[PDB]
RNA sequence: CGAAGAACCUUACCUGGUCUUGACAUCCACGGAAGUUUUCAGAGAUGAGAAUGUGCCUUCGGGAACCGUGAGACAGGUGCUGCAUGGCUGUCGUCAGCUCGUGUUGUGAAAUGUUGGGUUAAGUCCCGCAACGAGCGCAACCCUUAUCCUUUGUUGCCAGCGGUCCGGCCGGGAACUCAAAGGAGACUGCCAGUGAUAAACUGGAGGAAGGUGGGGAUGACGUCAAGUCAUCAUGGCCCUUACGACCAGGGCUACACACGUGCUACAAUGGCGCAUACAAAGAGAAGCGACCUCGCGAGAGCAAGCGGACCUCAUAAAGUGCGUCGUAGUCCGGAUUGGAGUCUGCAACUCGACUCCAUGAAGUCGGAAUCGCUAGUAAUCGUGGAUCAGAAUGCCACGGUG
RNA sequence: AAAAAUGUUCA
């Protein structure tokens, strides 16, 4: 526009000390409201606790930081010609995007409960049962075969 | 003991124009009371500022009507005529209690 | 001018202090000397003719006697005296000064 | 058009209200009603006058009625002679205690009420409309002003191509609220049809 | 306006607590939901008269029932003239 | 008690007498924990407590009123440093520029005529 | 949407009963205190009666109020022209625009200014200039909210002090929160850099709050023969034993379709059973109505308290911990209908609201298409108020979570 | 710098 406009910073996570697990609360936001979000948040992470005495959370990080968006088309003015100019995206943004979409995922995977989802959901890194693997093939498809310039 | 209700419009009345009485009060009473506030009892209306349709305007209204009541109490029964004969208000609710 | 002594015109903000501090010294940057007037004079020597040539025009429309020198490529007109020179110089413009400065006040002496 | 009642906005700064008594549910509706009935007699009987303001205090709920004039005529050479009978009517409608409080505007013709009715009167008897309000806006500038405007209706001969009668005149703000306008309504009357008349003089400060 | 109908409306007025209210009302007990006693019961509901559920508050200015305020007894527009003038104490524009 | 504090934040206001004595958290003859059922609320207000470190060396009672649930912990996270502030001026710095004697004015805003919400209007359509 | 409540009544519409200086106004004359309680018939309007009251003043005639009758000048008409109109309102547009006087330029229409170079949220401010000055507008000036000070302390408060029926329950203290009158503060004001050294901009600090802080309220000169004669006001026009008036019933809640604006679900991120957590703001003497008794229940009885920082309305709901059910049209969802009741009203058949039980729907998250919303906003969960005899999935307002 | 008409009479 011709400012950046965002807002408020959101608290990180209080007891288990970590602002990832409390965006995706936000992902699960139901009611409005946070707190019968959390439940189920906690719920899956205990899932995942028992087949991952390690860290679970390297779960996420890989799967979503090997998807590295960089596709759209606009244009502008060049030299008195406009041209139709490819875009490509900065790698901050590829990141806040990619964090969100594993778990939007969940609430179509046609379970009985959001335990059985998001836990053999997110388990996976690379071989990923969220829609993770599923923008790779189209996002590398598309790019630099299909796609004029950067 | 007494209640003294003051109760009135504006600042500039309930405030203004009441110490009059506070005063001749001091030396026939053996106390005062300083002016002491209430939750304001007030009102907000809306009335439809058209005479036809747009309801898209209305005419909204607000109106604190104050409430500092101030309220001398007094075991002192000698304070009436110099209280209440004397002196007088209008605008101003003014209520006497034994 | 008298208003410019008193506190009254460097009052609150600096919205206003400084706003009629500025609006006052940019009014007498070369005004100063016409507010000390309340009419017209009885003679008007102008060096310009390029951007006092609205002089030559209006106040030759009030027949108000301009004496007057070239910008060594207009010659003013409307004039009564015309002089062949310069704009520049100080055999020139220099020179000229000090005859407004001894023959002026020393007409009738 | 989207508009603001002007003298309805410097409320409490320095315009009072012309009901100030402390009243109930009740007879909030009852009063108020009771008051305008007199007023309706009054402006009719003191159009004879040049009225100002009217306001009612109700000290005991017995009334007050502090009616301003501008002539002092209403007072001199029919001293009470004259109010008694307004007083009367005062009974007459109020069935409490009546009572009747007289105060003079030394103002002539200008500033509230005074220009407003004075200007609806000429309208009525024909006087010349053009020249008629050029007269009337010279005039409030002599005895001072820093500026007025009174806004008339157009439709002169009934019919309209572009005739309508504006003036603005002076300066008249509406941005500072303590910087104190007057404003007053009436309204003429035409054989043809209404006409308004509105008047916003700018005389004050706090 | 419609003087004529106002002027009926008026009327209700005087007989709803003069042949009604307190003559009606009479009932007690044995006419009510306490009890029942037929006598009594269907002989007070014999008159019918004035009834202040067969009449509005009413507007005592236009007499319209649309956008009244029982809290000045008058409708939309005959509290809004007078409000904007700035007549009443205390009534102002909300500017919380 | 020996130092008081304000600290009205999210419509609450919580009295906040800090008293000499030991590390408890006593408010309303409770905790936090069992004045509130379950709490997210609870390790929040517990921040500025850990953030230097304090609560095992003095005592403190707290009579929070009205408001929230989350807005009542606003009140008790405000009021804590607005007596932390005055317990110690050297973590005055540390206090306003870690936002805890800064008031939140995020705060509900009013319904208007014509709108349904503080900004929502009704939705138009044909088909 | 006008309409914050269409049984009758209202309500203009309709069908019927009924009247014509009148239902409503003034003035003149006549008769009679006004009235009071009552009869019959009628749907009622009314019509025709039976008894009873003999007031207020008198200057005694006369009046004063009022009732009936008589008679016109007149009266009545939410009837028609919103292109005869005022006033109001919407509209673009809360857009930064819009002009004017003086001078000047051009034969003039017009131009200038108001354009240009920077800049502002802004025709905002600066630099420059045949433009110089001024006026309207924009924000300012009005409100409100974010701290802190001042005061005042009862119906409000409880630190610190004791008492305690352990309950701010008692005294007591005004500290405190609160209340609500009067202030303190912010001004790109300071600090650095940047910028025509110009205006000014970007960061920095300090603070509750910076760079139009956050939220209101303000619509310019004007345009739309915009809407509104039915809110009201009104020019003309028209109706005149009536487009007038008064009353009873019915309609405005059809229906064979089409569309706008809403509400409710489709479920476990939920539903149900248990117990439980914390709110804010209003309401109120033909008023709100506790309590206690009965009623499964709606509610009825009985009856206190309050002119409401006292008492009543009053009981927040999502939330929370537990019990369970398992993704089924079901334990989801609730339409439909049957039968029985409560209540407001004289009275609820068309066309009033509430409860008990029974019956238990459609709907398995919605196509082409389409809409709002930038932060405490969206989202979601309740709550109160008006209107109102009696009709909210409506309007208006309030906070919780978010 | 991504195709595209048409507007009964009358202030």
């Amino acid at each position: 526009r011709r400012r950046v406009i965002g807002q408020r910073k959101i608290l990180p996570d209080p007891k288990f000390g970590s602002e990832l697990l409390a965006k995706f609360v936000n992902i699960l936001m139901v009611d409005g409201k946070k707190s019968t979000a959390e439940s189920i948040v906690y719920s899956a992470l205990e899932t995942l606790a028992q087949r991952s005495g390690k860290s679970e959370l390297e779960a996420f990080e890989v799967a979503l930081e090997n998807v590295r968006p960089t596709v759209e088309v606009k244009s502008r003015r060049v030299g008195g010609s406009t041209y139709q100019v490819p875009v490509e995206v900065r790698p901050v943004r590829r990141n806040a995007l990619a964090m969100r979409w594993i778990v939007e995922a969940a609430r179509k995977r046609g379970d009985k409960s959001m335990a059985l989802r998001l836990a053999n959901e997110l388990s996976d890194a690379a071989e990923n049962k969220g829609t993770a693997v599923k923008k790779r093939e189209d996002v590398h498809r598309m790019a630099e075969a299909n796609k004029a310039f950067a | 003991r007494i209640r003294i209700r003051l109760k009135a419009f504006d600042h500039r009345l309930i405030d203004q124009a009441t110490a009059e009485i506070v005063e001749t009060a001091k030396r026939t009473g053996a106390q005062v009371r300083g002016p002491i506030p209430l939750p304001t009892r007030k009102e907000r209306f809306t009335v439809l500022i058209s005479p036809h349709v747009n309801k898209d305007a209305r005419d909204q209204y607000e109106i604190r009507t104050h409430l500092r009541l101030v309220d001398i109490v007094e075991p002192t029964e000698k304070t009436v005529d110099a209280l209440m004969r004397l002196d007088l208000a209008a605008g101003v609710d003014v209520q006497i209690s034994l | 001018e008298t208003q410019s002594q008193d506190g009254t015109f460097d009052k609150l903000t600096k919205k206003e202090a400084l706003m009629r501090t500025r609006e006052l010294e940019k009014l007498e940057n070369s005004l100063g000397g016409i507010k000390d007037m309340g009419g017209l004079p009885d003679a008007l020597f102008v060096i310009d003719a390029d951007h006092e040539h609205i002089a030559i025009k209006e106040a030759n429309n009030l027949g108000i006697p301009v004496f007057a020198i070239v910008d060594t490529n207009s010659d003013p007109d409307g004039v009564d005296f015309v002089i062949p020179g310069n704009d520049d110089a100080i055999r020139a413009v220099t020179l000229y000064l000090g005859a407004v400065a001894a023959t002026v006040r020393e007409g009738r002496s | 058009g989207q508009k603001v009642h002007p003298n309805g906005i410097r409320l409490g700064i320095v315009k009072p209200w012309n009901s100030t008594w402390f009243a109930n549910t009740k007879e909030f509706a009852d009063n108020l009603d009771s008051d305008f009935k007199v007023r309706q007699y009054l402006t009719k009987e003191l159009a004879k006058a040049s009225v100002s303001r009217i306001v009612i205090e109700r000290p005991a709920k017995s009334i007050r009625v502090t009616i301003h004039t501008a002539r002092p005529g209403i007072v001199i050479g029919k001293k009470g002679e004259d109010v008694e009978k307004l007083r009367k009517v005062v009974a007459d409608i109020a069935g409490v205690p009546a009572q009747i409080n007289i105060a003079e505007v030394r103002k002539p013709e200008l500033d509230a009420k005074l220009v407003a009715d004075s200007i609806t009167s000429q309208l009525e008897r024909r006087v010349m409309f053009r020249r008629a309000m050029k007269r009337a806006v010279q005039n409030a500038m002599r005895l001072g002003a820093k500026g007025i405007k009174v806004e008339v209706s157009g439709r002169l001969g009934g019919a309209e191509i572009a005739r309508t009668e504006w003036y603005r005149e002076g300066r008249v703000p509406l941005h500072t609220l303590r910087a104190d306008i007057d404003y007053n309504t009436s309204e003429a009357h035409t054989t043809y049809g209404v006409i308004g008349v509105k008047v916003w003089i700018f005389k004050g400060e706090i | 306006a419609k003087q004529s109908m106002k002027a009926r409306e008026v009327k209700r007025v005087a007989l709803a607590d003069k042949y009604f209210a307190k003559r009606a009302e009479l009932k007690a007990i044995i006419s009510d939901v306490n009890a029942r006693w037929n006598a009594v019961l269907k002989l007070q509901t014999l008159p019918r008269d004035s009834s202040p559920s067969r009449q509005r508050n009413r507007c005592r200015q236009t007499g319209r029932p649309h956008g009244f305020l029982r809290k000045f007894g008058l409708s939309r527009i005959k509290v809004r003239e007078a409000a904007m003038r700035g007549e009443i104490p205390g009534l102002k524009k909300a500017s919380w | 008690n020996q130092y008081y504090g304000t600290g009205r934040r999210k419509s609450s206001a919580a009295r906040v007498f800090i008293k000499p004595g030991n590390g408890k958290i006593v408010i309303n003859q409770r905790s936090l924990e069992q004045y509130f059922g379950r709490e997210t609320a609870r390790m929040v207000v517990r921040q500025p407590l850990e953030l230097v470190d304090m609560v095992e060396k003095l005592d403190l009672y707290i009579t929070v009123k009205g408001g929230g649930i989350s807005g009542q912990a606003g009140a008790i996270r405000h009021g804590i440093t607005r007596a932390l502030m005055e317990y110690d001026e050297s973590l005055r710095s540390e206090l306003r520029k870690a936002g805890f004697v800064t008031r939140d004015a995020r705060q509900v805003e009013r319904k208007k005529v014509g709108l349904r919400k503080a900004r929502r209007r009704p939705q138009f359509s044909k088909r």
